[PDB]
DNA sequence: ATTCCCCCCCTTCGGTGCTTTGCACCGAAGGGGGGG
């Protein structure tokens, strides 16, 4: 019946009460449906019939499960939860497959009404109350209060991980060998026995948790392989995700490309390769959800190239322990990195991507460097261990950038590798100045009120020139002062400005950024062979 | 002793970082032996308060320690050679109703199930009513050479000869010496300076303004001190200590000693675990550091090297020095 | 049409700090995906 397993006491928050919230109408089948859920859970004793007295209320209403028959019966807390006190949330993350280990018997197993299993506060339960409407809106309705944890509060989620938690303590204290994996309500029990052995401590499972009222129908105890865990398909020996359906449709919007975004974002995991930041990128500036945006001949090809990805069979494999982590990261352009996670070479544990760009000017050993450690973060969270990488960047690049940069940067254990786009610093600011080269001496200054700057230049060599800027700002007009001083130099400068922020946004050795001028300065750069770059006070 | 909060301030709230399969495993083995010793006890999720908690390996004993970043708690609250004194904390109990801030919770590998959380039941270590409730000790750390610290003079290179950048440099470790280093007023070096040439008595009176060292700036035990660290360069690390900026209380210099021309993060790592030692034991306060470092990199790697019982506040800068 | 909770990404906007009142960076809140 209902748990034996102790109560978790809640209250409000100080000063607060409790809510007064009425009851929208609903669908003249989603009250049969409602009354119907609710004759059995009060039969059962999971809600109490109340009656003239309750100064509480709180809107009910259902929804369709996954079983495409039955119905959920949820209660729109949303002002409970506000008046609620907070609650220390336990899960931390979602279980990966390809941090789970072979295991020859294999079951899963989910435990029925799981919320209305376990206990409410009783002190709480007035709090609770709510009211099924009447069909045909014609009688008073009747009015239950919740005994068991309810479907849309807010502290239900960490009170029955705790309370399921309590319950296998026991069982996992007599069975080591065992390993249990309890996402929510969903078990994946996997042992080191045969089928013949391993069921009869299934069974037994299935009874102990029984003993606490929580109870298991077969309809959802999966005994064979493939089992559907977490939203994958578990073979004996891989693993896969459960089918991606991607859409076909003629026009897109913004809603209708943002899904496509977050398909292709969580199909990334496995497949190879995936790209999405030419679709991302149509979701810029549009603020309303149902206009037709037209499609890019940029976001066509990688839709165009997503998609032939999605139509081969990709399949991770299960975690060695008595093994190495490698981890291959590749550039595959415009900021947008690709790395796969394995033991044995061409079997991979789980691909990924990363194509966040972290700053206004970057370049790409920094862009490395942030997927590298995004790469050590998540390979810690999943293996408990820091991989080996194979980076595309030669150790004497990585020697230059690390050996003359003020920031501290570091990279684990890792090994080069020769593909074709490699990491590199495509100029070096040098350090004495250069003999048989002029100068360019720049000064921008701007008018903050006018927005009316004067990019100039003037050569120890006797040359000089100047340009008028307008809606500029100071330190885009010195920025442009440092162009121009590029622009009309041989193929070697010595530039010498007034401005300690040009400075660091060369002298960290970027290859893009949003700015167009800054673009245009690391375009010139590149071009130039040698160039020092100082500071003086005027 | 009763403890409380810093009026209108409430409890930690901070998530807990994930960790090694070998510190969890050390992190539960350490729980399980103070749970049943009744120093800790398990909670639920009705305590809404949480502290990151993280095991390091001491120094030369191959034995696992636990650590619980009670930073956040100690802001809140309202209240040489060195060796352990953590352990003999665990012998006064807290205050019943202090002890829902003190609440940590243990990551598992792969999400296989739901953090236990905890809860002290006596003085935790790292927590700055610990040594109250209870020669100079930090707060848990009991007080190495303190026979030659001292502030680095800044010098303008001496050799020979004079480049319009070596003056045009020479200007800026100079105009920059000012609300630092006053007297340097030189005012007659923009005539080699700013006049337009290839970059290819005021010196030794300034040489003797700069001889003369952190004149002044003295102390005052109401604003926290601020330390900022900076890579000079093939493991040279320098810092400066300072209340208000522009007057130094002390600076030095640290070469490389650990992680030999490969590892920056270890050598920030214990440079910020020397630096603080030298402050507890001549200003008593764990400076503020400004971390020459990312936010990433440094919260991923600073836990494999850290070695003390304390953990200063520290915030990371963004831009050249 | 109506709920909660967790992880991830991608975009946008407000707060913060230094500075040259712009500019750069970060955190929190929307959209989406997945999960129970
Ligand atoms: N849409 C949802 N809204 C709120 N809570 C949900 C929702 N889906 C699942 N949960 C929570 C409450 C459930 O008791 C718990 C376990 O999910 P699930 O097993 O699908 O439900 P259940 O145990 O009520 O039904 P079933 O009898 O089909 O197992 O997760
Ligand atoms: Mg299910
Ligand atoms: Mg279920």
């Amino acid at each position: 019946p209902i748990s034996p397993i102790e109560t978790v006491p809640v209250k409000l928050k100080p000063g607060m009460d409790g809510p007064k919230v009425k009851q929208w109408p609903l669908t003249e089948e989603k009250i049969k449906a409602l009354v119907e859920i609710c004759t059995e859970m009060e039969k059962e004793g999971k809600i109490s019939k109340i009656g003239p007295e309750n100064p509480y209320n709180t809107p009910v209403f259902a929804i369709k499960k996954k079983d495409s028959t039955k119905w959920r019966k949820l209660v729109d807390f949303r002002e409970l939860n506000k008046r609620t006190q907070d609650f220390w949330e336990v899960q931390l993350g979602i279980p990966h497959p390809a941090g789970l280990k072979k295991k020859k018997s294999v079951t899963v197993l989910d435990v029925g009404d799981a919320y209305f299993s376990v206990p409410l506060d009783e002190d709480f339960r007035k709090y609770t109350a709510f009211t099924i409407p009447s069909i045909n809106n014609e009688t008073p309705g009747i009015r239950y209060q919740y005994n068991v944890l309810p479907q849309g509060w807010k502290g239900s989620p960490a009170i029955f991980q705790s309370s399921m938690t309590k319950i296998l303590e026991p069982f996992k204290k007599q069975n080591p060998d065992i390993v249990i994996y309890q996402y929510m309500d969903d078990l994946y029990v996997g042992s080191d026995l045969e089928i013949g052995q391993h069921r009869t401590k299934i069974e037994e499972l299935r009874q102990h948790l029984l003993r606490w009222g929580l109870t298991t129908p077969d309809k959802k105890h999966q005994k064979e392989p493939p089992f559907l865990w977490m939203g994958y398909e578990l073979h004996p020996d891989k693993w896969t995700v459960q089918p991606i359906v991607l859409p076909e449709k003629d026009s897109w919007t913004v809603n209708d490309i943002q899904k496509l975004v977050g398909k292709l974002n969580w199909a990334s995991q496995i497949y190879p390769g995936i790209k999405v930041r030419q679709l991302s990128k149509l979701l810029r500036g549009t603020k309303a959800l149902t206009e037709v945006i037209p499609l890019t001949e940029e976001a066509e090809l990688e839709l165009a190239e997503n998609r032939e990805i999605l139509k081969e069979p990709v399949h991770g494999v299960y975690y060695d322990p008595s093994k190495d982590l490698i981890a291959e990261i590749q550039k595959q352009g415009q900021g947008q990195w690709t790395y796969q996670i394995y033991q044995e070479p061409f079997k991979n544990l789980k691909t990924g991507k990363y194509a966040r760009m972290r700053g206004a000017h970057t370049n790409d050993v920094k862009q490395l460097t942030e997927a590298v450690q995004k790469i050590t973060t998540e390979s810690i969270v999943i293996w408990g261990k820091t991989p080996k990488f194979k980076l595309p960047i030669q150790k004497e690049t990585w020697e230059t950038w690390w050996t003359e940069y003020w920031q501290a940067t570091w990279i684990p254990e890792w090994e080069f590798v020769n593909t074709p786009p490699l990491v590199k610093l495509w100029y070096q600011l040098e350090k004495e100045p250069i003999v048989g080269a002029e100068t360019f001496y720049v000064d921008g200054a701007a008018n903050r009120e006018t927005k009316l700057g004067k990019a100039g230049y003037v050569t120890n060599k006797g040359r000089q020139k100047v340009v008028p800027l307008t809606n500029t700002t100071n330190q885009k007009t010195e920025l442009q002062a440092i162009y121009l001083a590029l622009q009309d130099s041989g193929l070697e400068v010595n530039i010498v400005t007034n401005s300690q922020y040009a400075l660091g946004i060369i002298q960290a050795q970027p290859d893009k950024s949003e700015s167009e001028l800054v673009n245009q300065i690391i375009e010139q750069l590149i071009k130039k062979e040698k160039v020092y770059l100082a500071w003086v006070p005027a | 002793v009763p403890v409380k909060l810093k009026p209108g301030m409430d409890g930690p709230k901070v998530k807990q970082w994930p960790l090694t399969e070998e510190k969890i495993k050390a992190l539960v083995e350490i729980c399980t032996e103070m749970e049943k010793e009744g120093k800790i006890s398990k909670i639920g999720p009705e305590n809404p308060y949480n502290t990151p908690v993280f095991a390091i390996k001491k120094k030369d004993s191959t034995k696992w320690r636990k650590l619980v970043d009670f930073r956040e708690l100690n802001k809140r609250t309202q209240d040489v050679t060195v060796l352990d004194v953590g352990d003999a904390y665990f012998s006064v109990p807290l205050d019943e109703d202090f002890r829902k801030y003190t609440a940590f919770t243990i990551p598992s590998i792969n999400n296989e199930t739901p953090g236990i959380r905890y809860q002290y039941n006596v003085l935790p270590q790292g927590w700055k009513g610990s040594p109250a409730i209870f020669i100079y000790q930090y707060m848990d750390d009991l007080y190495l050479h303190p026979d030659k610290w001292t502030v680095q003079p800044i010098v303008l290179p001496e050799k020979d000869s004079w480049t319009v950048n070596d003056i045009q440099k020479l200007v800026g470790k100079l105009n920059w010496a000012s609300q630092i280093y006053p007297g340097i007023k030189v005012r007659q070096l923009c005539k080699l300076l700013r006049g337009t040439k290839a970059l290819t008595l005021e010196l030794a009176e300034n040489r003797e303004i700069l001889k003369e060292p952190v004149h002044g700036v003295y102390y005052d035990p109401s604003k926290d001190l601020i330390a900022e660290i900076q890579k000079q360069g093939q493991g040279q690390w320098t810092y400066q200590i300072y209340q208000e900026p522009f007057k130094n209380l002390k600076t030095g210099k640290y070469a490389r000693m650990r992680g030999a021309h490969t590892n920056d993060v270890k050598q920030l790592t214990e440079a910020v675990q020397k630096i603080t030692t030298e402050s507890i034991v001549i200003w008593g306060k764990t400076p503020k550091f400004k971390l020459p470092i990312q936010k990433e990199t440094w919260e991923t790697w600073w836990t494999e090297y850290w070695q003390a019982t304390w953990i200063p506040e520290w915030e990371f800068v963004n831009t050249p020095p």
